[PDB]
């Protein structure tokens, strides 16, 4: 079909969405270890804004906790806690 | 719970083989690495190497890399230890032990262990024991004595686990005929013998013997 | 591989005692290396990880310290039922390696032996054979003697003991010794006894029966 | 707390609602403001099994939404864009 | 259906001002730049400015910066055009215009129109005409004489808009008075001068007149 | 500003004819040129934008070329209800401007009028004034003459004409001319008539009355 305009535009506006996040790059330290998935889904700010000089950056966060496998090759393997940031809420501000 | 049951263990000849297994309960057995661990009669404790359970990739010692393997069921939650060429030396206990939950980092302990079960390098044949009442003649003694069994082990209770205080098993001496005997004893209060009754219940898995003998005062026809 | 050696390698001490226990590497392996203890029969179990990280479950007179090659186990506070050998595990590079073992006994105050003595039953005796067992029940320490005689001549080389490991909750110990007999010898004979020598006797302890009479 | 098949199952390589910048679609439209200047489409995301291989698209299939243009100090008007969806997803090596 | 209707226009004095109004309906008014565009009356065609429908934003031809200015109402769907200082040469015909839906690019012509309002520039008074009758197988020929009004316009019909076929409706014409004066005539079958009747509806409404004479033999 | 400049200013074609409309811009505006056509008492209405792309509801006999500073707008076969005005418009830079305009007549066979005569209504010398109504209808060409003669004196700056745009379906023009006089002169006079000169009447055509009768 057709996406109406007024559609199109709540549904992108600057907002929480579901965001696959790379394990490594929010935990740069842990390099010796492979994960098990390799990135978690985290709400994060996305979508845009009414002109080109806003953007869309969080105003209130949280911390979400999920079992990820650590693999350390040749030595072991065992899921356990790890935590995660999240976004819940959102504005559009400038940059 | 989380419980890890190992089975398997049993005689084989010098250069023979079999296979031990370690089923695990009350947990995701695909989430934490299965090691393997043994130790022969009286001695230190040893890493044979462990084995992912998710992927089933394994990782060896090397001293055990040409005659120990490692496999996976994860369908019934069971790790597998195959082994052969084998050697007096590799008679021992050989123990699967999950690693652990982490929560900062990773560290490799051995966080649940199975019972154990015990490997026997010999040529000699399974024989199952004999059950001899040792009778009682204040506190008094009494007890059954274990004779002539092979292999190890035997387990004997009292009772079927009702009476626990007061009982030592004592361990299993070898003879010069190549057997074990063994004796277990209970001191118990000197005026229960009338009313209370003692059964020892004797069992040898590797020869299906499952004893128990009732054990009374006896009575004689002299009395000094 | 990394060689972890342990001392002492046994050691004895009193309830209450702060006991210490010390593990060596070969190498350095930072922090990695965890503590076991293991009871006669069982599985061991850990204690400590990560050098000194108490695992839940385990009382706090348990801890740990130490890095490099140099780690030490302290028991704070030495209780009855901490008789076990107790072994450290690096977790620095495969493949993992222990060391050799600490066996910890308890000492305590002398205990003298409850002496007991079991003729042959009539079932073993049809057999052709006749055991007849001298039980040394709860004492301490260990070292006790014990001496066959029928009808007063001294046994020698036909019997075998056999000695419980230290209890857990007394400390004390037992132990059991059996003479072996044909159904033949059994019967030329009529006085048999054991002779107990130990620590807590003034003098040695003797029981005997007749055969043939309760 | 997510339980370690949840968290699998979720982040593994499939289409997810992604943001996607209108201009960099359609470079060639250089003078116009788009509102909204991004749009939902379905694209492929997520992780794979192991680090050798990657999540891209396998089949694909186009999205009509009306977007307003505006030309500033020239005019103003809504009309019909197409965009591209991902519909199926595969790990494949790099 | 898209249709514009505009309104508003009429007598404003020379230096007066006035606001035109275009309603939408048919469509989203804010989806569509509105554009304005006047003709004085005999010439061609001036394009004033135009609105963002979205946000507002007004964008003037420079010779209207200083006298016109553009405003929405978005919850009516109007657009108003305001005119100040008005000297004779902004007498016209202003019309709005509304942006086209696009297909692949943008270009910028005028879709649906207004019909248009005219606005006069004059400080003289409205005047109200008086409508006469021109009395009539043949042809007989009939019609209405619309004398004596201002300003334009004046239309006319027949028999309240059933009846278009041969009618002629004439342009204005000014007279030495300042007043103007047309006729709207018909032609039809003389047979139904008798089965027949033709009435002629005058409308002016800067004089609110709504005549409806019948023309008969 | 963009001056846009069409030519011819006017044109006659008959139906059938090629016509051919161009707009000249005072400088390059690419492709950014739209044709309109405008009809009498109505809103401009969009033929063809773009240059050359046709707006859907235009008849295919109109198409546009050109680019830079010249253009063109074709009827590839005027037809009768092709009579208009037609607008070139630039978009290439605000202001949007227009060209001045270019008249579509449509040539046809000569055709008389046919002449009526309508003496004032009763109504209106009630009033005090007398309006005589001469009409001419459905003639080609344009050009026609009126003389008025009361009681054969021919009249001079009392009389008024309005001619309609030419008619969508048959290209006509109709006339009417309306004489002026008090009632005070209207009643001292018998004989009203108007004397029709067309290029389709070979004699002039008379139409008269007779006051009062």
């Amino acid at each position: 079909e057709v996406v109406k305009f007024m559609d199109v535009y709540q549904r992108s506006y600057c907002h929480p969405i579901e965001t696959l996040v790379d394990i490594f790059q929010e935990y740069p330290d842990e390099i010796e270890y492979i994960f098990k998935p390799s990135c978690v889904p985290l709400m994060r700010c996305g979508g845009c804004c009414n002109d080109e000089g806003l953007e869309c950056v969080p105003t209130e966060e949280s911390n979400i906790t999920m079992q990820i496998m650590r693999i350390k090759p040749h030595q072991g393997q065992h899921i356990g806690e790890m935590s995660f940031l999240q976004h819940n809420k959102c504005e559009c501000r400038p940059k | 719970e989380v419980q890890l049951v190992e089975s398997g263990g049993g005689l084989v000849q010098p250069g023979g083989s079999l296979r031990l297994s370690c089923a695990a309960s009350g947990y995701d057995f695909d989430n934490y690495g299965m090691n393997w661990v043994r130790q022969a009669p009286g001695k230190g404790l040893e890493w044979v190497g462990w084995i992912n359970t998710y992927t089933g990739e394994p990782t060896y010692a090397a001293d055990f890399k040409r005659r120990f393997t490692f496999s996976l069921d994860t369908s019934k939650s069971t790790a597998y230890l195959q082994m052969n060429s084998l050697r007096a030396e590799d008679t021992a206990v050989y123990y699967c032990a999950k690693y652990p939950h982490y929560y900062g980092s990773s560290h490799w302990y051995f966080d649940v262990w199975g019972q154990g079960t015990l490997v026997t390098v010999s040529s000699a044949s399974t024989k199952g024991p004999s059950v001899f009442p040792l009778a009682p003649s204040g506190t008094a003694a009494l007890g059954c004595l274990v004779k002539d069994y092979f292999p190890e082990p035997v387990t004997v209770s009292w009772n079927s686990g009702a009476l626990t205080s007061g009982v030592h098993t004592f361990p299993a001496v070898l003879q010069s005929s190549g057997l074990y005997s063994l004796s277990s004893v209970v001191t118990v209060p000197s005026s229960s013998l009338g009313t209370q009754t003692y059964i020892c219940n004797v069992n040898h898995k590797p020869s299906n013997t499952k004893v128990d003998k009732k054990v009374e005062p006896k009575s004689c026809d002299k009395t000094h | 591989d990394i060689q972890m050696t342990q001392s002492p390698s046994s050691l004895s001490a009193s309830v209450g005692d702060r006991v210490t226990i010390t593990c060596s590497a070969s190498q350095d392996i930072s922090n990695y290396l965890n503590w076991y203890q293991q009871k006669p029969g069982k599985a061991p179990k850990v204690l400590i990880y990560f050098t000194d990280d108490l695992h839940s479950g385990v009382p706090s007179r348990f801890s740990g310290s130490g890095s490099g090659t140099d780690f030490t186990l302290t028991i704070s506070s030495l209780q009855p039922e901490d008789f076990a050998t107790y072994y450290c595990q690096q977790y620095s590079t495969v493949p993992w390696t222990f060391g050799q073992g600490t066996k910890v006994e308890i000492k305590r105050t002398v205990a003298a032996p409850s002496v007991f003595i079991f003729p042959p039953s009539d079932e073993q005796l049809k057999s052709g054979t006749a055991s007849v067992v001298c039980l040394l029940n709860n004492f301490y320490p260990r070292e006790a003697k014990v001496q066959w005689k029928v009808d007063n001549a001294l046994q020698s080389g036909n019997s075998q003991e056999s000695v419980t490991e230290q209890d857990s909750k007394d400390s004390t110990y037992s132990l059991s010794s059996t003479l072996t007999l044909s159904k033949a010898d059994y019967e030329k004979h009529k006085v048999y006894a054991c002779e107990v020598t130990h620590q807590g006797l003034s003098s040695p302890v003797t029981k005997s029966f007749n055969r043939g009479e309760c």
